């Protein structure tokens, strides 16, 4: 899951 | 292998390994992929404090880590640590850098360790606080390249002479003597751990963290665990 | 009214106030029926040891009673104790005989909380212990029949010179200063108590027992406490 | 009346009253002319750190105050304090001003007290610290003009909103519950005590000093104790 | 050569090499013949209390040894450690007999060390506690006819299986960490230690003694250093 | 519930 | 003794 | 000095 960095 | 059990701050998002896609703060028991994370607002520049504690009543591992004038961030684990580490154990920091990096400096250091048995007043105990590091510390084991000494400091990661955090770095520090985390009278058995850290890139993504780990007394750095593994994993399993 | 938090080590069986039919411990959140109890296997005669544990990020009250060469008791229970008690309040021991009576010697208390702040090297703290009591113990507040001096103890309830406990008695111990648990900053907040009792009854049947506890500065023993309540509540409600 | 003994931080010679023609730390036992003193360095606007200590084996009351980066000043007595002060006191800080003024700000205190006895495992002690002060600190008498709360510091003498430290200012802050430094059964007796300050005046001639004291739990500050009195003297005899 | 601080608890009179004719407690500088001793009214079979503190302020170690229900024995030397030992050490506990001799066997042991350098908040301490010893002590170091596990018990000098003590027996244990006793910055250095012991002899005449001991961290027992000579010194000069 | 004392 | 102020 | 044992 996720996928945006900071 | 080497058994880890490390609570994490984690500045780089490796989101093919598991990562959300933030800085975050995690618990690894024996696995860089967390069993529990939470979003962490990390600040490049400023001092942080975290905390680590455990009793083997709640059987609870949890982190607060938090920086002045801001909301802290927590997470926590129900784990047996019993059922997961050796009787007698050492515990350290770890950090790394890998194609980006950070200075993961170290300002001060401190662990205690209680074990109450079922007799009167019987308590063994183990405390150690460090607020200025020296460059002859005898009482820490120092791996890869971490360095003591500079400004009184703890640098677990390379830093050039013009203050400079260098890449594919990776260095531990261990304190020299191990830690009697059960026994077999023992009713309550406790750590609590707490370390003010200095993570600062010149890049706007810094990599790859701090974490502060247990593990069997003869643990080293495993080869290859530079960056996302930050010194802890052989492997990302 | 006042605001009661108690670990009870209670020797007698009320079963028509909600007690389970045996000596038990329990945490009570208010009430004398206890929201959690633990089968006690209580030893008429022998010195124990009570410790109290509880922080604010697991939010568990935890309580773990033993007794030397035999396995200890445990309860716990999840309560956010910020929800429950004033900001400042007052730590102390309570215990009561009505019909039926024992003993309830304190040979040594000892007490730790600790506010942890998001700020660098900020802990606001409090630790006392006793060992050993004086008959002008200053920084203690007495209520009821508590007396110390004899022997070093602190006697909560009446013992006549040939050492025997009297029935219909209640005493508590207040620590003199406020202890303050919680502050709008902390970010970790925690208490550790820990006490040795000596429970001693020439029946069968002792009553009614100690209880560690936590209330208002202002708490005082509420009419008609003694026996079954342990001069903490008023009613069995 | 009451028995006081100080540790004094004399920002202002009083050279007709016994002070050295310089700034200066002193011992002083029921009076304002201190037995034993030492120059001190004093750094207007910086945040120095004390430590007293003293122990019944030694009978050795000394102190060391120093700035970061800068030689600390020392200053030692020997002094039997059980022929001196009460089995029963208090300790607190005092502050001035007069003619002359500065800010006697506290940030930080800490206190700890041990009295061993000759069994095994008998240990009384108190211990307290404060990082960071509340608007409503139960747990500390204040006296005089000595405030808390702002900005989470102890302002031991008046200063205005615009930070100015006001003159003819006195101001004291006892901890609440009394501390018991001598028993007939201990074999060691001692205490510890701590606290940083920050003394800033807007002249070249601050006055009149901070001062760390133990008396007769029931001290009040003397009528006329305004500034080289240091809210401890009632007259410089 | 080794270099050695300690404190004896000497059971047996050799009044050839400067041991005054009665048991007595002793402050040892680099000879077994103690700069400075003290009458110590031993009871064989009964569990005493030794503490010996000191701190770089006032250069003084001190020792006090006591027994439940008796008047404690004290000694008391002058010395800057700090011209005696070097910067790091380790510290222990040394036990021999020789043609006579008794049990030295310790029941717990607690030391204490901090320095607290000249900045704000910056303490270093390290502390170790054991009131009870297991078969497998990873964090001691054993040496001579030491062991432990013995009912939880640290015996340093061999004891038959039906509890009698051997002669010309000899046996250390020194705690794993080295200790950092000095450091550039250091304002305030100090440590306290404390163990309980029972010496216990089959004869009227027991020998030789228990020693506290602080030395080069790579120190060993001297060859024939049995007897009169505790294990600490490699003669009597 | 329970109702056997000890 | 003394008598020059700081 | 001395020379009387205990
Ligand atoms: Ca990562
Ligand atoms: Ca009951
Ligand atoms: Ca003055
Ligand atoms: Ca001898
Ligand atoms: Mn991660
Ligand atoms: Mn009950
Ligand atoms: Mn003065
Ligand atoms: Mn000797």
């Amino acid at each position: 899951m996720y996928w945006y960095p900071y | 292998a080497d058994t880890i059990v490390a609570v994490e701050l984690d500045t780089y998002p490796n989101t093919d390994i598991g990562d959300p896609s933030y800085p975050h703060i995690g618990i690894d028991i024996k696995s860089v992929r967390s069993k529990k994370t939470a979003k962490w607002n990390m600040q490049n520049g400023k001092v942080g404090t975290a905390h680590i504690i455990y009793n083997s009543v709640d059987k609870r591992l949890s982190a607060v880590v938090s920086y002045p004038n801001a909301d802290s961030a927590t997470v926590s684990y129900d784990v047996d640590l019993d059922n997961v580490l050796p009787e007698w154990v050492r515990v350290g920091l770890s950090a790394s850098t890998g194609l980006y990096k950070e200075t993961n400096t170290i300002l001060s250091w401190s662990f205690t360790s209680k074990l109450k048995s079922n007799s009167t007043h019987e308590t063994n105990a183990l405390h150690f606080m460090f607020n200025q590091f020296s460059k002859d510390q005898k009482d820490l084991i120092l791996q890869g390249d971490a360095t003591t000494g500079t400004d009184g400091n703890l640098e677990l990661t390379r830093v050039s002479s013009n203050g400079s955090p260098q890449g594919s770095s990776v260095g531990r520090a261990l304190f020299y003597a191990p830690v009697h985390i059960w026994e077999s009278s023992a009713v309550v058995a406790s750590f609590e751990a707490t370390f003010t850290f200095l993570i600062k890139s010149p890049d706007s993504h810094p990599a790859d963290g701090i974490a502060f780990f247990i593990s069997n007394i003869d643990s080293s750095i495993p080869s290859g665990s530079t960056g996302r593994l930050l010194g802890l994993f052989p492997d990302a399993n």
